């Protein structure tokens, strides 16, 4: 609507969103992750442990 | 302030004082083992935190590869209750990308070992080298069978100095593939730096703040740094660096990286784990069909006359945008030649080559273009890399004045040269023995043996006029009396005259005679360029 | 093959990948090493796509890139005039020694 | 057609460019050209004097 | 002036007697004269130098604005120890337009003409390079190429060894119990499109 109520409207309606949704998280397992080989990923004995 | 910030020293004995001056009085050292805290305080995301302190040794899996591409963590040192924090980098090398899943160095406190995971598997062992497969190179070993995808320790490295663990090859992957074939199957260049916590914490301050105000990558400064001094701190000539990096890229449209190396510093050679480095943007995208690396410092002719020429010498030329006549004037000029027209590879030779390419680039010259400019140059008999990091940027802006004025006055770069080189044919142009031929019947002995040069100026006016083609006589005249007070040969305008009446007596009195000729040549040819007024001359 | 990050988003050739596929089976049959093959397919007679001399396709090609037509080689018969007439024609045809 | 009347539209300006060379050149080549005036009047000035 | 008073030895001829008068030394005088010209200002004292026998590589190459290794080289692969006259000076700027063409250097450009094709027997020989020598020959001339061209060149190289190696392949090597004809039959037996 372009207008200065209708911006700060809009403003208001997305703040109100941000704070139900929170902080969105950070990558937490990517670093961590050792590179499997494909064999062994695909492992029977991986699946079966 | 922030001057004071950056600048001041640290030191053991103040660590502890400047830490509770720079922080407040609810942070302590130990906050800087977490990178999520270093990020809110500086306003940085995880991922440009981890361009300054890498991966933190926190326990993770036994391979997990261990760079990202540093490694750092704290360690307390177990010969004593001291605690240490560092911080490896590392720099791939030749090959590494077919083979080795990754090639870590691990340090423990005052010594280092290897980790490694490799793409194809092997049924024979490795020995890490650090020379050229020398006499005196083996630095470890890696005991096999070296099947792809497991981990593999090595040993507890040994012949590497705490010297060279500050830019030093600890690596070579001398892999068997039989009982008697291996080859260097890849590795990296690794920098090693080890602080006590609270000098650590101010030295990531430091780097911080400069970087967050100046816009440079952390490894960008990184680079400027270690062009001035071993120990990675931040001073005067630093800071000087980085404004003429910020001027630099601004007036000649360059990127940082490119501007880095006008300044004065090195080709840098880190990568970011998804980019590629600029040395390797220059020589080896796409290679010629193997890499060249400067982690060679072997010897290679730069001779253009030299039969079956080497492969680094091809590389080098096409990095460089030269062949291979205007590669040795580069090293000329440079002063990096060395017993048999040869040179080093390092990164210091090659970034010398690189500098004196980008000076001509940025300033519309040709490689040739830039030796003559030098050569008129209060610069000329000085080689580059001899030259003081104050000099440097005096050449440079030297450069930029004489080529925009020489644009500005429509003066191309062969006309200056013409009129301002002291070389010279050294033989009698024709229009030299016409002026002398028509000087001889209205000359004596006796004007030339007289003492009033004031007057002698005057009676060979009119015959110099002619040969030069200028304006007046009046004007030939004040070119004489310039002449003769410059002394071009030793010669004045009597000992002119006196050569002028010999019976072609001219043993090699031609020389002081032709070189006379010659400077007056250009003293006249530069008044009717600058169209010089007969008033103001 | 590694399940790693830079498997899964670093660019490649399909080309490369399947070049190195096959130099992988010829040299495990051969014993040899690539640039041990690529000397000996430069003489291999008993193929339609042989002898492959490598070196020598590459230099045609960089003359090929720098001046199709010979037109500079033309224009300059001195440096022509000096070359044999088998020679230029493995200028502009592939023609192994 | 336009394109055809535009290409000799340039090779008019690079004739045009040749007329120039020769009129420079036939001044050059000239009985009187520059060094005849220049010997004569640097002459008759030391003759003057 | 200075050719008739020479006997237009200045100007010189290829086995022919100097000073005389038809289509080809009036081409020749023709490209003397655009020499000349392009000289500049030094031009009449470089003619001078020319009359006599006093014109050296050193000043031919600092007049013409050129790089002295380049006339030296020139030189000596054209087969020239003396500038003598015009024959001898156009012979050498030739050999420099070629490497300029292929960005490379005369040297290199002596070393491509010196690879003969002469039928090995039946005759005298061929006179061909070692495999060493033609390696360093092709890093020479492939460092003459940007970055952009040197993409292309690996392109071409990727596509020609394909074929090579399939038909290599093809010929040499049957797996355990397959038969493959085809270069789809190598596609559809490793799994990736060679093609």
């Amino acid at each position: 609507e372009l207008t200065r109520d209708a911006l700060n409207e809009a403003k208001m309606w997305y703040v109100r969103t941000l704070e139900l949704l929170g902080d969105e998280p950070e990558d937490y397992g990517s670093q961590q992750w050792a590179a499997p080989s494909l064999s062994g990923a695909a492992s029977q004995t991986v699946q079966a442990a | 302030e922030l001057y004071n910030i950056l600048t001041e020293e640290i030191t053991e004995k103040n660590a502890d004082a400047l830490f509770a001056q720079n922080f407040s009085e609810n942070i302590t050292p130990e906050n800087f083992a977490s990178q999520s805290w270093i990020a809110k305080y500086y306003g940085l995301e995880l991922s440009e935190v981890q361009k300054y302190l890498g991966m933190l040794q926190n326990g993770y899996s036994d391979s997990t590869s261990a760079y990202v591409d540093n490694i750092s963590t704290g360690l307390v040192v177990n010969n004593e209750s001291k605690l240490e924090a560092y911080k490896i980098t590392r720099v791939k090398t030749d090959d590494y990308d077919k083979n080795i899943n990754y090639f870590d160095l691990m340090y423990e406190g005052n010594n280092q070992f290897f980790i490694r995971a490799n793409f194809k598997v092997s049924r024979e062992f490795g020995a890490t080298l650090r020379k050229n497969a020398g006499p005196s190179g083996i630095v470890g070993s890696l005991s096999g069978p070296l099947i792809a995808n497991t981990n593999f320790k090595s040993n507890y490295l040994s012949n590497i100095s705490d010297s060279e663990y500050k830019n030093g090859v600890k690596i070579y992957a001398y892999r068997y593939t039989s009982s008697t074939s291996a080859t260097n199957q890849g590795g990296g260049i690794f920098t090693f730096e080890s602080y006590p916590l609270t000098i650590f914490a101010l030295k990531l301050n430091k780097a911080i703040r400069l970087c967050l105000t100046s816009g440079l990558s952390p490894n960008e400064l990184q680079t400027i740094v270690r062009s001035d001094n071993a120990q990675g701190i931040i001073n005067d000539s630093v800071l000087t660096k980085v404004f003429y990096t910020l001027f630099y890229s601004h007036r000649y449209a360059l990127s940082f990286d490119d501007a880095q190396v006008l300044n004065g510093s090195v080709i840098n050679q880190y990568a970011d784990d998804d980019s590629v480095s600029h040395f390797n943007r220059l020589f080896n995208t796409p290679p010629l069909k193997g890499k060249i690396f400067e982690a060679d410092g072997n010897t290679v002719s730069i001779d253009p006359d030299e039969e079956q020429s080497t492969f680094a010498r091809s590389a080098l030329m096409r990095g460089l945008g030269v062949n291979s006549g205007e590669l040795y004037q580069l090293g000329k000029l440079a002063g990096v030649l060395d017993a048999q027209n040869t040179i080093t590879l390092s990164v210091f030779v090659i970034s010398s080559l690189y500098r004196l390419t980008l000076l001509a680039r940025v300033h519309q010259l040709t490689v040739n273009e830039l030796c003559m400019l030098y050569g008129l140059s209060p610069f000329n008999g000085k080689t580059t890399a001899s030259l003081s990091s104050g000099e440097l940027p005096r050449l440079v802006i030297w450069l930029y004045q004489v080529t925009q004025w020489l644009t500005e006055a429509e003066i191309t770069t062969e006309a200056i040269w013409l009129l301002c080189t002291p070389e010279f044919s050294g033989n009698i142009s024709p229009e030299i023995s016409n002026l002398l031929n028509n000087l001889r019947p209205s000359i004596s002995e006796d004007m030339a043996q007289s003492h009033n040069r004031e007057l002698q100026a005057e009676i060979l006016a009119p015959f110099i006029a002619a040969t030069l083609h200028l304006a007046s006589p009046d004007m030939a005249r004040y070119i004489l009396l310039w002449t003769d007070n410059l002394r071009p040969g030793g010669l004045d305008i009597a000992g002119f005259m006196t050569l002028v009446l010999k019976e072609s007596l001219n043993a090699n009195e031609t020389t002081q005679l032709v070189q006379f000729c010659h400077v007056m040549a250009q003293l006249s040819l530069s008044v009717q360029t600058l169209r010089l007024s007969e008033a103001e001359l | 093959l590694t399940l790693s990050q830079s498997n899964m988003d670093t660019e490649i050739s399909t080309l490369t990948l399947s070049n190195e596929l096959l130099l992988e089976h010829i040299t495990r049959k051969t014993g040899g090493d690539s640039d041990a093959l690529m000397e000996s397919l430069s003489t291999y007679r008993q193929a339609i796509d042989t002898p492959y001399h490598q070196p020598y396709e590459t230099i045609r090609q960089v003359i090929m890139t720098h001046d199709s037509t010979l037109s500079a080689l033309s224009r300059n018969p001195e440096v022509m005039g000096q070359a044999e007439g088998a020679s230029l024609l493995a200028i502009l045809a592939n023609i192994s020694p | 057609i336009r394109r055809e009347a535009a290409q000799m539209q340039v090779e008019y300006q690079e004739t045009q460019q040749a007329h120039t060379q020769a009129q420079l050149e036939l001044l050059q080549r000239k009985f009187t050209n520059k060094a005849l005036y220049s010997w004569m009047r640097g002459k008759l000035s030391a003759i003057y004097y | 002036s200075v050719l008739v008073i020479s006997g237009f030895a200045v100007l010189g001829a290829k086995n022919q007697p100097a000073g005389q008068h038809n289509i080809d030394t009036l081409f020749s005088l023709y490209r003397f004269h655009q020499w000349i010209n392009g000289l500049g200002n030094p031009g009449s004292d470089t003619l001078d130098m020319l009359r006599q026998q006093t014109l050296t590589a050193d000043r031919l190459a600092s007049v013409m604005g050129l790089d002295i290794s380049m006339v030296t080289q020139a030189m000596v692969s054209a087969g020239v120890n003396q500038l003598q006259c015009w024959q001898d000076i156009n012979t050498v700027l030739q050999w420099i337009d070629v490497a300029s063409a292929l960005h490379t250097m005369p040297s290199v450009i002596r070393t491509l003409v010196n690879i003969r094709y002469v039928t090995a027997l039946n005759k005298a020989e061929s006179n061909l390079p070692s495999w060493d020598e033609w390696q360093t020959l092709a890093e020479n001339m492939e460092a003459g190429l940007s970055t952009q061209q040197a993409q292309t060149l690996a392109d071409y190289t990727a596509e020609r060894l394909s074929s090579v190696l399939c038909n290599w392949f093809l010929a040499n090597i049957q797996p355990e119990g397959v038969s493959l004809h085809s270069r789809d039959d190598l596609y559809s037996y490793f799994l990736i499109d060679n093609q």
